[PDB]
RNA sequence: CGCGGGGUGGAGCAGCCUGGUAGCUCGUCGGGCUCAUAACCCGAAGGUCGUCGGUUCAAAUCCGGCCCCCGCAACCA
RNA sequence: GCCCGGAUAGCUCAGUCGGUAGAGCAGGGGAUUGAAAAUCCCCGUGUCCUUGGUUCGAUUCCGAGUCCGGGCACC
RNA sequence: GCUUGUGGCAGUCAAGCGUUCAUAGCGACAUUGCUUUUUGAUUCUUCGAU
RNA sequence: GCCAGUGAAAUA
RNA sequence: GCCCAGUGCUCUGAAUGUCAAAGUGAAGAAAUUCAACCAAGCGCGGGUAAACGGCGGGAGUAACUAUGACUCUCUUAAGGUAGCCAAAUGCCUCGUCAUCUAAUUAGUGACG
RNA sequence: CACCGCCCGUCGCUUGUAGUAACGAAUGGUCUGGUGAACCUUCUGGACUGCGACAGCAAUGUUGCGGAAAAAUAAGUAAACCCUACCAUUUGGAACAACAAGAAGUCGUAA
RNA sequence: GGUGGUGGUGCAUGGCCGUUC
RNA sequence: GCACGCGCGUUAC
RNA sequence: GAACCUGCGGCUUAAUUUGACUCAACACGGG
RNA sequence: CGAGGAA
RNA sequence: GACGAUCAGAUACCGUC
RNA sequence: GGAGGGCAAGUCAUGGUGCCAGCAGCCGCGGUAAUUCCAGCUCCAAUA
């Protein structure tokens, strides 16, 4: 063809991005809730083969308040 | 063999006897032959005396039928039967067509068949000894039995037979076997080449034999 | 010189007699075959008699012009009255209406028999 | 012993060896014969070029698919190109005769498992990198 | 013209010298078989035996007379 | 330069002793498949090259030009 | 060698082209002609030498 | 046998 | 290269048909006119082309387009094989593309 | 996806590619036979000028001597240019053809 | 936004059944 | 539904 | 092979509901 | 339809 | 190479030279 | 700059696309329920 060009995103439905409810630290900060929301104590307490995905948080509401 | 010895047959025999002199009472010759040993059909035969001259010798119940009224075509006379509920099972196959044309003479009957003549009625009984010859079937089987019983001349159809004569004693040589060929006739020759057709026969008178060969 | 079955008008008479009453008298009764007999004698419906004055009219205020007023109906199931001939009636079949000029002749048999019901075969491939 | 030969005077024998039985290595074979020079580059990491026209390619073996690809005139050198234009859109911002700046795809050689017979890649277009041209919030002209 | 050989389905070939039955191949037409596709196979339609007559119960069959076919032979004024 | 010739849809191509315009492929809608090829129905698209004449009307029958297309060019 | 159809070449009328205008430059139709390196007719001269 | 006779054609 | 059908050539070959003179038979009164057989030759059979010479033609026939190694065909021995060209053979032809020219109905190199 | 499996070649088609050799050109380099600017040196040449003696005290003049510009000269270094051969590096070229890759194209079936 | 649907996917599936037997 | 092509069968010569 | 019967294909038809296709479709969907 | 070809 | 046969095809697997 | 594997990180039952647009370093993704396309969200890596 050629007229087909980019078809897709011609057709893709512009999603807008959520808004930064507040921010996201950058620096030694970003790099230091990592290290405790993973690498803490309480984590590495639990079994090391039983603890959870970096990501299992799929941004799952209903699994996102069990946790917490 | 048509040559010389003709007269051996005829001059030389007749005065053969088988005792003494040579008896007291008349005499009775003639000179044998046949009729065309075609097949009593196709051809053979026409008209024309010889002669010749005689008739039976013995018996003439000959040939005659096809109709309810062809029993009458055979009852001042003597003849055979064709039957009428016959043709159509058994009038005719080789000892039935037979029957009623196989007697010595010929036939001397009409004629009716249709579509049936090619292996049976018609048919099986030509060289047998008849198969519809010329006995003028019109009036009936009497006037042109004239051509079948008596006078003659000589008719010769069916298988072989005929006849002949000349004189009584002895009177004849040349023309007595000469005698005999005028004893022969649309029997011995006809149209378009017929000076001869055959092998051999026979002849005599009451002597002995005729021809050697 | 043609003529006509049992002869038209006995029957308007035959039909009409004294006793109209319902639709087939049993004067015609002795007319028509068992399959017949045994419906009427059973149990004929009324519809199929306000049909039948629904030809009637069309019968009638019609001029000689001969233009009949064609009746529409789905009454497939029945059998023409002698009445009923003369009129031309439209007969559902499955698709539309068909128009039938009632002949004398198609009495006592079945209305459906003249509305073709489908298109026998033509061929070829 | 082995076929290689073990004399401590036998230095020169091994050493010819070597220089000799290494011309077996293609990527050896490669550079020292001035192959590199003579591709469409002439040895260069990049090349300037017109664009001649935008054909379309189809995908090979078990894909099956329209590329986008340029035929482009390298400046100096004044080859045809065959170069494929990157992702979604692209093609729709190069305009034909507008200057494109094209590099190779992994290794000089074979194309991406996918494309025919392209070695190149496109990656700008009068002068203003596809990217920029591919998130609206950079450029366009 | 004289000798001698021959016309049989639509085609090419049989059956004729040894009278009763008209066959083969191709082609046309239908079906098998197969898991299926080729292939392969079966079964049908179709001949007036050049044409006319004769023998004959019966003729493509033997016999003739014509009509073309091929081969020999040939002297026309 | 004279002698014939083709001009018809998106490209290759036929026409009762005029009165009507076509398959093919491109082609989009299907039937089909597991999806697809192939295949089978369907759509569509035009003064049938420009003029003059003949006729009720000509894409066609006529006449010239026209473009590209085979055969003829001191002594 | 006639003759000139056919070739070639000029000519009258002016409907037309020539965007405005018939003739600057050309001219349909229709019509008068010249030409004898085409070709075609013709058979006069020359096979009792071209 | 034959008047019956079928078949490619009937015989003592 | 392939063609033995054609014309020629040429072999013991063919189970059979012509085929002259003398010789034979038959018929007349002979002259004479009918016969049968009868060498070659012919015709039938085979080989034969570094023998004369020959060497086809039209239909369909996708993966824009034109296309033929494809098959269908009707067909006479065989249906041009290697090779080779606008050549001293090519009609149209001044063939088409190059090449040599300021320029080429010449040259040459190509292509069928 | 397991013989209704794999699979080979001719031809065709689809999408493409310009290699090796030769030749052409470009750049550079060398050889062969010539033309040869310029300059070092050389033999000349000697305007101009310095000195001494004589014609005058002086400008000037004669000659002897010395330095010395142009010109001209031979052998030499040798630029460029041309011709004759050869090398190197690049780059070029076409219909038909050719090569490359692929397939349930076509014909068969090799393995 | 449901009901209901012999409407579509048996290659989305249960259940069941055929086949290999 | 009928020009026809298949497959169980029913009735029969 | 025969005439009916019944199922499947095909071709018709307003429409001829549709499933199933070598045994492992076709008097089978109790059709 | 007169016992039915390849199967 | 010339022939027979085999094959849908055989200038191939057999056979005669 | 990524989040199937190599190669650290989504088991979202998310929206669009439907062998198309495109991804893909190499395996391979894609033919209507894509873990590789477009994009949202959340995650990972190195981090001026």
């Amino acid at each position: 063809t050629l007229a087909k060009a980019g078809k897709v995103r011609k057709q893709t439905p512009k999603v807008e991005k959520k808004d930064k409810p507040r921010k996201t630290p950058k620096g030694r900060s970003y790099k230091r809730i990592l290290y405790n929301r993973r690498y803490a104590p309480h984590i590495l307490a639990t079994d090391p083969k039983k603890r959870k995905s970096p990501n299992w948080h799929a941004g799952k509401k209903e699994k996102m308040d069990a946790a917490a | 063999i048509t040559s010389s010895q003709v007269r051996e047959h005829v001059k030389e025999l007749l005065k053969y006897s088988n005792e003494t002199k040579k008896r007291n009472f008349l005499e009775t010759v003639e000179l044998q032959v046949g009729l065309k040993n075609y097949d009593p059909q196709r051809d053979k035969r026409f008209s024309g005396s010889l002669k010749l001259p005689n008739c039976p010798r013995p018996n003439m119940s000959i040939c005659i039928f096809g109709d309810a009224f062809d029993v009458d075509r055979a009852k001042s006379c003597g003849v055979d039967a064709m039957s009428v509920d016959d043709l159509k099972k058994l009038n005719k196959n080789k000892k039935l067509i037979k029957k009623l044309s196989k007697k010595y003479n010929a036939f001397i009957a009409s004629e009716v068949l249709i579509k049936q003549v090619p292996r049976l009625l018609g048919p099986q009984l030509s060289k047998a000894g008849k198969f519809p010859t010329p006995v003028s079937h019109n009036d009936d089987l009497y006037g042109k039995v004239t051509d079948v019983r008596s006078t003659i001349k000589f008719q010769l159809k069916k298988v072989l037979c005929l006849a002949v004569a000349v004189g009584n004693v002895e009177m004849e040589e040349d023309v007595l076997v000469n005698q005999i060929l005028m004893s022969v006739n649309f029997f011995v020759s006809l149209l378009k080449k017929n000076w001869q057709n055959v092998g051999s026969l026979v002849v005599k008178s009451s002597m002995g034999p005729a021809f050697r060969l | 010189f043609t003529f006509r079955g049992k002869g038209l008008e006995e029957l308007t008479a035959l039909a009409s007699g004294s006793n109209s009453e319902k639709l087939i008298s049993d004067e015609l009764a002795a007319l028509f075959d068992a399959k017949t007999r045994r419906r009427v004698k059973r149990g004929i419906s009324e519809k199929y008699a306000k049909f039948v004055n629904k030809v009637r009219r069309s019968k009638e205020k019609c001029p000689a012009g001969e233009k009949p007023v064609p009746v529409k109906t789905h009454y497939r199931s029945m059998i023409v009255i002698p009445e009923l001939v003369g009129g031309i009636v439209g007969v559902y079949n499955g698709k539309e209406f068909v128009n039938v000029e009632v002949k004398f002749d198609m009495i006592g048999k079945y209305l459906a028999e003249f509305a073709m019901t489908y298109k026998p075969t033509t061929h070829g491939k | 012993g082995v076929g290689k030969p073990r004399g401590i005077r036998a230095g020169r024998k091994l050493a010819r060896h070597r220089k000799d039985q290494r011309w077996a290595d293609n990527d050896f074979n490669k550079r020292l014969l001035g192959s590199r020079w003579r591709n469409p580059f002439m040895g260069a990491s990049h090349a300037k070029g017109l664009v001649t026209e935008k054909i379309g390619i189809e995908s090979k073996q078990p894909n099956s698919a329209v590329r986008k690809c340029v035929r482009v005139l390298l400046r100096k050198n004044s080859k045809k190109i065959a170069a494929f234009v990157p992702m979604d859109g692209c093609l729709n911002f190069l305009a034909e005769n507008d200057e494109v700046l094209v590099a190779g795809l992994g290794r000089q050689g074979h194309a991406v498992g996918d494309i025919p017979g392209v070695r190149f890649k496109v990656v700008c277009v009068k002068g203003i990198s596809l990217l920029a041209l591919f998130k609206g919030k950079k450029e366009k002209r």
